């Protein structure tokens, strides 16, 4: 299954948006739209597929203190969709630390196996992937350990797109890396990272009221 | 307990039973 990302050209730019049962990775500078397609991703996932979305519910971890409720809100309200509705379908925890984000997973498992209902979960969202890690590891960059705990944090991501045939969608400031910037004119920028035989070239994108879209 | 919660604000609950068993599960 394949998730829009509310942009027209981004979605060709990945073959029809981010698959289910892989881990899309987005990557940028901080004002580079992460977190805001990230908002719109788990709007669209709710939408039928003619729409852009598969009839699911999205699950959003937040390490960076960033998710907005008010923002999926908005989002709905800007494509027609009912706001309360939308909300009731998106389950978020803050993570604090790197132990809290794996913990969470294994909560997010129990709650998906639940939800296997007429609104799986077909969305996992972890912003940021990193952030934790680089904070905890300041003056120890050289630890093995750093490398090895990111590790089996996207072993157990890999493992639940799998089990439960949801996308995983990840930031960093991975099944398909997509860098995001910023270019002349503020144009925002989207282009695919060490992805042979996919597309090689840019896609541009907007952040509006409607989320993310041409 | 640091968990889910629905965007609208309501806490989502995991039992300790559905817990153990999604560790079971998944951490070997
Ligand atoms: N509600 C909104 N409506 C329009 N633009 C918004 C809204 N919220 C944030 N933005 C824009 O999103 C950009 C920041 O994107 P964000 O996803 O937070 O970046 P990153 O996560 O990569 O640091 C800014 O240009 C900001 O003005
Ligand atoms: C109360 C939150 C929580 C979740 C998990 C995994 C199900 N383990 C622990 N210890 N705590
Ligand atoms: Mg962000």
């Amino acid at each position: 299954g394949r998730i829009s990302t509310g942009s027209k050209s981004l979605d060709k730019l990945l073959g029809g948006g981010i698959e289910t049962q892989a881990i899309t990775e987005v990557f940028g500078e901080f004002g580079s739209g992460k977190t805001q397609l990230a908002h719109t991703l788990a709007v669209m996932v709710q939408l039928p597929p003619e729409e852009g979305g598969l009839n699911g519910s999205a699950m959003y971890i937040d390490t960076e203190n960033t998710f907005r409720p008010e923002r999926l809100r908005e989002i709905a309200q800007n494509r027609g969709l009912d706001p309360d509705e939308v909300l009731d379908n998106v389950a978020y925890a803050r993570a604090f630390n790197s132990n809290h984000q794996m913990q969470l997973l294994y909560q997010a498992s129990a709650m998906m196996v639940e939800s296997l209902t007429d609104r799986p979960y077909k969305l996992l969202i972890v912003d940021s992937l990193t952030s934790h890690f680089r904070s905890e590891y300041i003056g120890r960059g050289a630890l093995a350990e750093r490398q090895q705990k990111l590790a089996r944090f996207l072993r157990m991501l890999h493992r639940l797109a799998n089990e439960f045939d949801i996308a995983v969608f990840v930031t960093n400031q991975a099944t398909l890396r997509v860098y995001l910037r910023k270019g002349k004119g503020g144009k925002r920028i989207a282009r695919l990272i060490d992805a042979p035989h996919l597309p090689e070239g840019e896609a541009v994108f907007s952040i509006t009221e409607k989320g993310i879209e041409d | 307990c640091s968990g889910f919660s629905t965007a609208s604000g309501k806490k989502l609950n995991v039992s300790t039973q559905a817990c153990q068993k999604a560790v079971k599960l998944f951490s070997g």
